[PDB]
């Protein structure tokens, strides 16, 4: 029955494999989008108010149902055919499906003359579709079906195709809503502040933040204030309580202080009462609120109405926005004050801003919902204006012409295309970085980009606290994978078994709590709240309970049985403070864990047995979760959980550590993400090395996707001979690194050989490189289109001619065909022409606008595709193919942060060799190891020697006590090798033995995208910028290198004044001006007629020539634009 | 972009001499032999054969740059001898050694295939 | 029409070993040939023409490299070991090409390297102490060692020099291993002879 | 994508061994014994056969450009 | 040309070079001139500027050329020195038991540019002629400079007792009349510190002679290292069973000591020291215990090393690494700190959900009792990732403020 | 002169002249590919 | 204070133990792109005509 330790390493990984058979790696994206389409769009459409318009006749126009068909593309002819994602990629279409809404317009004029007209399936917009979602044409297709459609079966999906560009929505971090968080700002007028970003269940407005603060000590005592929304002045809490109908101080403290035996709380609230005694009735308090507001009505009536509306709608919407909710709002605001007092009295800890239990991940669904709310509101507005301008004339109108569908369509398309998350007009208030271009450089880069999280703290911020690896990231975020540049700690990555909750309605839970012995908050007396336990659901205090323990037992039983409580519902019992917080909302990152009985796992051997035959008896992960054996625990419920790292922790020990565990890790290696799960032996490296590899696995070459032959990507690198690593971890089985690997096993020798590998460089074998070692192919796609925008000027693909075309370069166009497009198989060098495009003029009647190769490439045309774009003019894509043979300067890396460029390449006779004539493919310098402490590199090399000599794949899973260095060495000594991986090598040049026995063996190396040929650049008098006549910027522009301020300072320190003048004047922008010797302002010179005159001074004899930079002339002219007179006085 | 053709390691450029002899002025009876389009394969054997001559006081070689395709062999001999004569005799001795080794390897192969 | 681009196929064809035993001495380098781009005195013509019409995958192997010279053929195609795989083709895919094989050696490209490993060793017992084992007991014995198992390395020989070099020359297939050794000795001797000729011209010109 | 022709390290031909290697593996050989049957004794050539991923078999799941 | 690397921090980040045209498509640099640029070859790119007049060319040739840039005015010492392979190898080369044969010596003399063509009389004439590494470095050393240094392993109690001028360990570098009379050369003798051989060469001999000195050290030593070789592998990370037992006993004793301090604090048997609160005093005691454990285990690992250990070779030469790195690879990685304190209670009174609440023990709060060869446990792995994230954040955040 | 293209879906060789919408005559598919040139490109098998 | 300049080049750096400290190894393509305006004289008339 029990899984014994000897079977555990199989059982756990069997369980893990079942998880990845059920979910995958992009499950969060697909589930978010599916919830958005199934629920969020319908909720948004129904939550909009019916637009009642009347001059008389009236019309309501109620939207009642939505229909999202499959993605479809319509041609000029109008025939209807399904649009496949690959066709969208090739034709630069948007993989979107039409959204139709049912509309009901009832005519009501008078005399009960009512009649309803329903417009079924009114086309309301187009919604882009996430690939492999339920509403994707690739849904449920087999691998054969996907290959029939020219799709990769290993492609995870989880992205959109907007204008042929694959866009991926990055999950955005945000502070959780409807939760009270008591912080303390050191530099502020308030000692403690308790904030609550409140938002109603079905979002319709932004988060309304309410603060309840305490004024810092230094009138008599500490005063509690409340910064309500839409009010620009602090308001005492007692005033707010009275404005809600609680005038008696006893009632207010009944709502705030639940234990009247506690004078400390009492004296700390007393200043607030003493400050609010002149106001003692609800109307006067409402008048005070309205007066403190930023729109103080001259008459107290409208002041009181405004205060009523604010306190009913903007104050704590999550508690309830309807009327008669003042009791719930009063209880909740009293809870906020109670929490603030507990913090000020030291009875509760301040809340941690960085705790991921306090955060939420805004995924594709809830982000598209924000867009859709804004866009549907704008659409209903436009419909209101259109219908108003017609009914004002007293006649009917056609809603089909009122609905301008471009709002929703173009809005979603623009937002996903650019990443600016918001309305196109508010292009600066909008937050960019959402919806990035999917990284297709290697399969690991694609997976990681699809599992990418973002902390929008702002890269400019230099506070390290949000960048720090918090304790609560354990199991939810990769500890290693993070960019090492300016976004350290802000851009994160999901751990492998991390699941972001999609969201759920609290209705069944609330109904069960009602049927259960919970007492509502309006029905109780406050005297009961002392000993009772509060119950919050999605932040709303809904009631109280008397035995929280058996309530938690009941709820956990219900969630483990897949009863009314779904698996993703978090249920935290804080014991010391008697809250029970239940969460069903979306964005809660959680992970699966094995539940533990008294001191035993519930995962018995029968579950492993049924999981082994997963493909026959359809016993899956969901059956494991439904059995009550596995549980999803979120960051906030982990605080109440006692984990076992392994079932070995559940053994009874000579001194028991815990003996009351509640859960167990499925495997600790699941704390790593996609790119860190490729590192072998990451627990033997320094952690920065693991981070650098997690970044560098994403630039590694491989086969980024199986269907690369049909993709017209702008840039693509494919390795000739990708190999799976000889030394692998058990997590790559689910990353599909074995099916799409990104490196080669290289016989690497760590040695000092000729000095060409010093300081992070490598010596490669020229003979190996000749045999296809780390050879790659580079595919570059050029796009072009001939626009017939108007009869004024039209472009067209056609072989240009020297007699008709004007802007025709001296490059030869013979490689083009009569259609103007080069043919595949044609070898093209730099500056060559691949598309001959000519544009009609207003060298006559047509000018050359041909597409050249990006300079200095020298490839062969791989293929040419011609089609029609969305509007329907001819559209061409040409993929050119360039074989990249590794060379000096190309960057290579192992899986341990050990990067370096090729210093030199030696032939096989020049490389050092073992007694059996094995030469290293790569030689790396021993000095790269000691400071870096990448012992995982050495253990991987030794394990790889054992694996190659044994005919297996080494197990480098991080935390594995069945694999240590002594075992690997003992294994290697059985194959006739030195047990530590050393060998006697001979000098290739002289054949003499090397005195020091070299450490050599197979290690998995990666070829990175950074090849020297894509970086080398030179300039000598090339093109210049228009504004300031200085060299351009970039290799692509043939630009010059920037001689910056620091270079100026260095050369000033050198004392090199002529070199400094050469760099900053003569090699950048030499120029001449003519200055009036009297006024010092630039004069008018006419060198052809030799007439120089200053219009200002009315002189034409006292002019002087001045040699100045063009940028300085431009500066002085831009100062004269500002009415400044910079007078260059030559005397 | 900058890859030299692989034959440039073996083939002489037009007007480029296979070997150049330059008198070393630091010490007497020393010469520098700059041999183009050769590498350690001939340099090592020529040096080691020259070291077998008791009339050779110095015999060394270097590949000044691996990316370049020449070697320099410095030979100093006793005053009654010459570095050019030493170099010639070293090549003659290497040729005779290789001829003998080839004939003996042919004989050994014949014995092995026959019995 | 195969799934491997043209340079992939070309590179892959270059690495197929061709029987070179008696023909390599007769052929000339195209540098030395007085012909045009090609001729039968400096090159060998190959042709390959395969089309997958049937439903199973067609393995375009080195057996499909048809030569004009019967003496120079792919090693695997010589009259066991299977044929080298050039490319797998799907129904409707087709590969038709025309190759020319030339004379060269491993300095120019590893495809002209005739060896599949050259094991070279000397002083199997570390008597010259050209290696210094920190723990001589930890190291396995060479196959050419003559030491009793208690003895880890031979006693140090102060008057010793490297003699008795052991070789294991494995052939890729193009040449016989003994032909590799004989051709190596002849090539080294002709390198030295050419060097001596140029040396004599330099000495007499001075 | 396809089995290399030569071993990158020594230059031994491995191109003719992938199919035989797979046939030995379905014959219930261990990978080590299979590599021994094909004569791959240096761990470089064993690396070549043992770490190869036959991606061409997946690229042949797509219909060609011409029928 | 002027050769530059960004960020251009000081005047040595832009130096004058003479162009040497070479086949492939990278900028090829000498390895001594990498420290001034702060340049390594992990994908770094550098900028070449070509002066376009005879006046600017003369300016750069007389002011900014690299040999004129050997000594920096910032700290009146060399800015470039001997570096990784050449430094490990010159340390191994100038050891007392390095004996070169006639052919090896001639091979090395081929790579001396400043060689008068006279083979020096070997240090050993019989039974077999043998030159020493010091005897060849004496030929590399220019002029008649005089220098006294001490190898990094020089015992501090040797200059007092006898054998001061005849060092048993071949420490106490002494160069006289441009001959390395004795001592093992290392970072202290050929690095960028003040009073080293490269500095004294620049001060006594010109910048040209010093340029040749740098080049000759590099060429001769690299071509000798082709014979000697240098490596690193698992065998250098391993220690003997006695050392492992000593380290584990040290760690066990340290954990029991921390348990004793915890028990004292729990029983109110701990009184605070002046200037600190009780929490801070407990933290000081625990951190002192664990730092003592780390240092003792590191000393155990360091003494366990042999003379053939390659970690010890690179640390001794000063080429790369430190004794703390050896301790972390062999003995114990040690305490992980976030903001200068132990791992914070990021959960509620816990560092991770795997620990009990209020657990101030060493493993709970981030003491990695394993080495990098042993491998970190999952909690040690996460805490080490936290500590390393602190360094990454510091490196990425200090740059803007320091540049401003 | 003819500029025959191949269909991305039906793989049909069909001729299309300039100023013609890009449509396969056999199935109407909108994506077409050019055929391999007849020019003689040479590869050094290296 | 800082600006783009002509006669500049940039590429990856690489080790070269066989250069002196004051040398820089330059590709032939960078050197073929970059030029130095040398004045003609009877001292260099022949060499510059050759170039
Ligand atoms: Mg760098
Ligand atoms: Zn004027
Ligand atoms: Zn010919
Ligand atoms: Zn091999
Ligand atoms: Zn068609």
């Amino acid at each position: 029955d029990e899984i014994t330790p000897d079977l555990w390493q199989e059982a756990c990984w069997i369980v893990i494999s079942s998880y990845f058979d059920e979910k995958g790696l992009v499950r969060q994206q697909l589930d978010s989008f599916d919830e958005f389409i199934q629920m969020s769009v319908q909720r948004i459409v129904e939550d909009a108010p019916p637009i009642d318009l009347q001059a008389p006749p009236r019309y309501l126009l109620k939207f009642e149902q939505i229909y999202l068909s499959k993605p479809t593309h319509w041609e000029r002819d109008g025939a209807p055919s399904p649009m496949m994602p690959n066709e969208a990629r090739l034709r630069n279409l948007t993989y979107s499906a039409p959204l139709y809404v049912d509309i009901t317009k009832t005519v009501i004029k008078e005399g009960e003359e009512q009649l309803q007209t329903q417009h079924q399936k009114t086309f309301i917009g187009k919604i882009p579709i996430m690939l492999r979602s339920t509403y994707c044409l690739l849904n449920g297709l087999t691998d054969r079906d996907l290959c029939e459609l020219n799709e990769c079966p290993l492609d995870p999906g989880g992205y959109f195709i907007i204008n042929g560009s694959e866009k991926v929505l990055i999950a955005q971090e945000k502070m959780a809503t409807n939760t009270v968080y008591v912080f303390a700002k050191k530099d502020s007028k308030y000692a403690y502040t308790g904030e609550c970003r409140s938002c109603l269940e079905n979002s319709s407005r932004p988060t309304s933040t309410i603060w309840v603060s305490m004024l810092a000590r230094g009138a008599i005592g500490q005063r509690i204030v409340a910064t309500l929304p839409y009010i620009k002045q602090e308001v005492p809490i007692i005033i707010v309580f009275r404005a809600l109908g609680f005038v008696s101080d006893r009632d207010i403290l009944e709502h705030i202080i639940y234990d009247f035996e506690d004078p400390e709380m009492m004296e700390m609230v007393k200043p607030s009462l003493d400050e609010a005694f002149v106001i003692q009735e609800q109307n006067v308090a409402l008048n005070f609120i309205g007066s403190r507001g930023a729109k103080p009505g001259v008459t107290k009536e409208k002041r009181i109405k405004y205060a009523k509306e604010v306190l009913q709608k903007e104050m704590l919407p999550h508690v309830g926005v309807s009327d008669f909710c003042e009791t719930k709002k009063a209880y909740f605001l009293g809870y906020m004050v109670h929490r603030l007092l507990l913090a000020a009295l030291g009875r509760r800890e301040l809340d941690d801003r960085d705790h991921y239990g306090n955060k939420r991940l805004d995924l594709a669904g809830p982000l598209l919902a924000f867009l859709f709310r804004g866009m549907f509101k704008n659409l209903l507005k436009e419909v209101r204006i259109y219908a108003q301008k017609f009914i004002d004339r007293g006649k009917d109108f056609n809603l089909e012409l009122a609905i301008k569908t471009r709002i929703i369509s173009d809005g979603l398309k623009y937002s996903l295309a650019t990443g600016n998350w918001g309305d196109q007009k508010k292009a600066h208030q909008a937050r960019a970085g959402v919806s990035q271009v999917l990284n297709r450089l290697t399969f690991a880069s694609t997976l990681s980009h699809l599992r990418r999280l973002n902390s929008p703290i702002g890269r400019d911020g230099k506070l390290a606290k949000p960048r720090q690896l918090h304790n609560t990231l354990w199991g939810m975020v990769c500890p290693a994978e993070t960019p090492e540049g300016h976004a350290v700690g802000l851009v994160k990555n999901l751990a492998l078994m991390a699941y972001i909750s999609v969201g759920s309605q609290p209705s069944p839970i609330l109904e069960f709590l009602e049927e259960w012995s919970m007492e509502n908050l309006e029905e109780i007396s406050p005297a009961a709240i002392a000993d009772a336990t509060k119950i919050f659901v999605n932040g709303c205090w809904v009631g109280i309970h008397k035995d929280p323990e058996q309530l938690m037992n009941t709820l956990r039983k219900l969630r483990r049985q897949m009863d009314i409580i779904v698996s993703e519902v978090s249920m935290i019992r804080d014991i010391r403070e008697r809250e029970i917080r239940i969460y069903t909302d979306a964005g809660r990152i959680c992970r699966p864990l094995l539940i533990v009985e008294k001191q035993k796992l519930l995962l018995k051997k029968r579950h492993i047995d049924q999981l082994k035959e997963r493909e026959y008896n359809n016993y899956s992960w969901q059956d494991l979760v439904a059995s009550g054996v596995v549980e999803y625990i979120d960051t906030l419920e982990e605080e109440t959980v006692m984990l076992a790292m392994t079932p070995d922790d559940l053994q009874e020990k000579e001194v028991a550590y815990c003996s009351t565990y509640t859960h167990c890790e499925i495997h600790p290696s699941m704390i790593l993400g996609v790119c860190a799960s490729i590192i072998p032996f990451p627990d033997h490296n320094q952690s920065p090395r693991n981070t650098y590899q997690s970044a560098m696995g994403k630039q590694a070459m491989g086969v980024y996707i199986t269907n690369f032959h049909v993709r017209m990507d702008t840039l693509a690198h494919v390795l000739y001979y990708p190999q799976k690593p000889l030394v692998t971890t058990r997590s790559m089985e689910y990353l599909r690194f074995r099916e799409l690997p990104a490196g080669i096993n290289s016989i690497v020798a760590i040695a000092s050989y000729t000095g060409y590998n010093q300081e992070d460089s490598v010596i490669m074998n020229r003979s190996a490189v000749d045999r296809g070692f780390f050879r790659s192919v580079f595919y570059r796609s050029y796009k072009e289109q001939e626009s017939k925008k108007g009869f004024d000027q039209e472009e067209v693909f056609e072989k240009p001619t020297r007699e008709t075309c004007q802007g025709m370069r001296h490059a030869i166009y013979d490689k083009l065909d009569d259609d103007g497009l080069i043919a595949p198989g044609v070898r093209v060098s730099g500056d060559d022409v691949i598309i001959g495009k000519t544009v009609t003029l207003p060298r006559y009647t047509k000018r050359d606008c041909s597409t050249f190769l990006r300079t200095s490439e020298t490839g062969i045309v791989d293929q040419v595709m011609v089609t029609l774009n969305q509007e329907g003019y001819k559209f061409c894509k040409i993929r050119v193919r360039s074989v990249r043979i590794p060379q000096i300067g190309d960057k290579f890396a192992s899986r341990h942060g050990q990067k370096g460029t090729c210093g030199i390449q030696y032939r096989q006779e020049d490389m050092p060799f073992t007694c059996e004539g094995i030469t290293p493919d790569i030689i790396i310098n021993p000095h790269a190891i000691p400071s870096r402490m990448t012992i995982g590199h050495l253990i991987e090399c030794l394990q790889g020697k054992v694996s190659a000599n044994k005919g297996e794949i080494g197990d480098a899973t991080p935390f594995n006590d069945a694999v240590n260095v002594q075992k690997i060495s003992n294994l290697l000594s059985d194959y006739g090798y030195h047990l530590r991986g050393n060998e006697v090598l001979y000098n290739g040049f002289t054949g003499r033995k090397i005195t020091s026995q070299i450490f050599i063996g197979p290690t998995y190396y990666q070829r990175l995208k950074h090849m020297v040929d894509d970086k080398i650049h030179s300039r000598a008098r090339g093109p210049i910028q228009i504004l300031n006549r200085q060299p351009m910027e970039g290799r692509s522009r043939d630009g010059g290198l920037r001689f910056g301020e620091m270079e100026r300072d260095c050369q000033i320190a050198h004392g090199a004044a002529q070199f400094l003048r050469e760099r900053l004047f003569e090699a950048s922008d030499p120029y001449q001006v003519h200055v009036c010797n009297l006024c010092g302002i630039m004069a008018i010179a006419n060198t052809r007629t030799h007439t120089y005159e200053c219009r200002g001074c009315r002189n034409k004899t006292q002019i002087s020539l001045v040699r100045m930079p063009y940028a300085c002339k431009l500066l002085f002219q831009e100062l004269m634009s500002m009415s400044i007179a910079p007078r260059m006085m030559s005397v | 972009m900058n890859a030299p053709p692989a034959f440039e390691s073996f083939l002489l450029f037009e007007g480029e001499k296979k070997i150049t002899i330059n008198k070393d002025t630091k010490v007497p009876n020393a010469c520098l032999f700059t041999i183009n389009k050769e590498d350690h394969t001939l340099g090592n054997i020529i040096k080691s054969q020259l070291l077998k001559d008791p009339q050779v006081l110095f015999a060394g070689y270097k590949v000044p740059h691996p990316l370049e395709h020449k070697i320099i062999i410095r030979v100093q001999t006793t005053p009654d001898y010459s570095p050019q004569e030493a170099f010639t005799n070293a090549i003659t001795d290497l040729i005779s050694e290789l001829s003998l080794l080839e004939e003996r390897f042919r004989v050994a192969i014949k014995d092995k295939q026959e019995g | 029409s195969s799934v491997l681009h043209d340079e992939f196929i070309a590179h892959r064809l270059g690495l197929i070993p061709l029987t070179s035993d008696d023909i390599v001495d007769k052929l000339q380098y195209s540098r030395d040939c007085t012909c045009e781009e090609f001729c039968p005195e400096c090159s060998v013509e190959f042709t390959l023409d395969v089309r997958c019409n049937e439903d199973q995958t067609r393995h375009v192997t080195s057996r499909d490299l048809i030569s004009n010279s019967p003496r120079v053929i792919p090693v695997t195609s010589r009259n066991e070991q299977d044929d080298i795989l050039i490319v797998k083709l799907r129904k409707g895919q087709e590969l038709r090409l025309r190759a020319y094989a030339k004379k060269g050696f491993g300095k120019e490209h590893a495809k002209w390297n005739p060896t599949a490993g050259v094991a070279f060793e000397y002083d199997p017992d570390n008597a010259l102490r050209h290696t210094v084992y920190p723990k001589p007991e930890e190291w396995p014995k060479s196959e050419y060692s003559e030491l009793d198992e208690d003895e880890s390395q031979a006693p140090y020989d102060p008057n010793g020099k490297p003699e008795r070099f052991y070789y294991n020359v494995e052939s890729c297939g193009s040449l016989r291993p003994e032909t590799i050794v004989l051709s190596a000795l002849s090539g080294l001797k002709k390198k030295l002879s050419d060097l001596q000729t140029q040396l004599s011209h330099e000495i007499q010109s001075d | 994508m396809i089995i290399p022709v030569r071993c990158f390290t020594c230059g031994k031909i491995v191109g003719n061994k992938w199919e035989a290697y797979l046939g030995l593996l379905q014959a219930e050989y261990t990978e080590g014994d299979a590599l021994d049957a094909l004569g791959l004794k240096r761990y470089c050539c064993r690396r070549m056969l043992l770490a190869h991923v036959d991606l061409i078999e997946k690229l042949l799941n797509y219909a060609p450009l011409e029928k | 040309v002027i050769f530059n690397r960004q960020p251009t921090l000081h005047k040595m980040s832009m130096m004058g070079h003479r162009v040497r045209i070479l086949p492939w498509s990278t900028f090829r640099l000498n390895l001594s001139v990498t420290t001034p640029y702060n340049a390594d070859f992990d994908g770094d790119e550098m900028n070449l500027h070509l002066p376009q007049s005879l006046e600017t060319r003369a300016e750069i040739q007389e002011l900014a050329m690299v040999p004129r840039m050997i000594v920096t005015p910032q700290s009146n010492r060399p800015v470039m020195g001997i570096v990784q392979d050449t430094l490990t190898a010159v340390r191994k080369f100038t050891k007392r038991d390095v004996f070169l044969e006639r052919g090896e010596v001639m091979n090395l003399l081929m790579f001396l540019s400043t060689w008068d063509g006279k083979v020096p009389q070997p240090a050993i004439l019989k039974p077999r002629p043998l030159w020493t590494g010091k005897q060849i470095f004496s030929l590399i050393i220019p002029g008649h400079i005089n220098c006294i240094r001490t190898h990094s392993t020089h015992p501090d109690d040797e200059d007092s007792g006898p054998y001061k001028h005849i060092s048993p360990g071949d420490t106490k570098v002494v160069v006289e009349n441009g001959e390395l009379i004795m001592g093992i050369l290392c970072k202290k003798s050929l690095g960028t510190s003040a009073g080293s051989l490269v500095h004294i060469s620049y001060l006594e001999m010109g910048h040209d002679i010093t340029r040749l000195f740098y080049s000759n050290i590099q060429t001769v030593i690299n071509n000798w290292l082709l014979i000697e070789g240098h490596t690193i592998g698992i065998g250098d990370s391993i220690a003997d069973s006695k050392t492992y037992q000593d380290i584990q006993n040290t760690i066990k004793k340290a954990k029991q000591d921390v348990i004793e301090v915890i028990e004292k604090a729990h029983n109110n048997e701990l009184e605070p020291t002046p200037g600190n609160t009780l929490r801070q005093t407990f933290e000081n005691q625990v951190n002192r215990i664990l730092n003592d454990a780390r240092d003792k285990t590191g000393s155990s690992a360091q003494k366990s090393l042999s003379e053939y250990n390659n970690f010890k070779s690179m640390v001794v030469s000063g080429a790369k690494g430190s004794k703390i790195n050896i301790s972390q690879v062999i003995a114990v990685v040690g305490q992980q700190n976030v903001e200068g304190k132990r791992i914070p209670f990021g959960f509620k009174h816990r560092t991770l959900p795997h620990f009990i609440k209020d657990d101030y023990g060493p493993e709970s709060r981030g003491f990695v009792e394993n080495s990098y060869l042993a491998g970190l446990t999952p909690t040690e792995f996460f805490f080490h990732a936290m500590g390393g994230r602190e360094g990454l954040i510091d490196t990425a955040v200090k740059t803007a403020e320091t540049g401003y | 002169q003819p500029m025959i293209y191949i269909c991305g879906e039906c793989h049909t060789e069909n001729e299309i002249k300039s100023r013609d919408p890009i449509r396969c005559r056999e199935c109407g598919y909108r994506i077409m590919y050019k055929k391999r040139t007849k020019r003689l490109v040479v590869f050094d098998a290296r | 204070m800082g600006k783009r300049v002509d006669f500049s080049a940039r590429t990856v750096i690489t080790p070269d133990p066989n250069l002196s400290i004051d040398q820089v190894g330059v590709p032939r393509s960078i050197a073929a792109n970059m030029t130095f305006a040398e004045i003609v004289t009877p001292f260099n008339i022949d060499r510059l005509q050759e170039l």
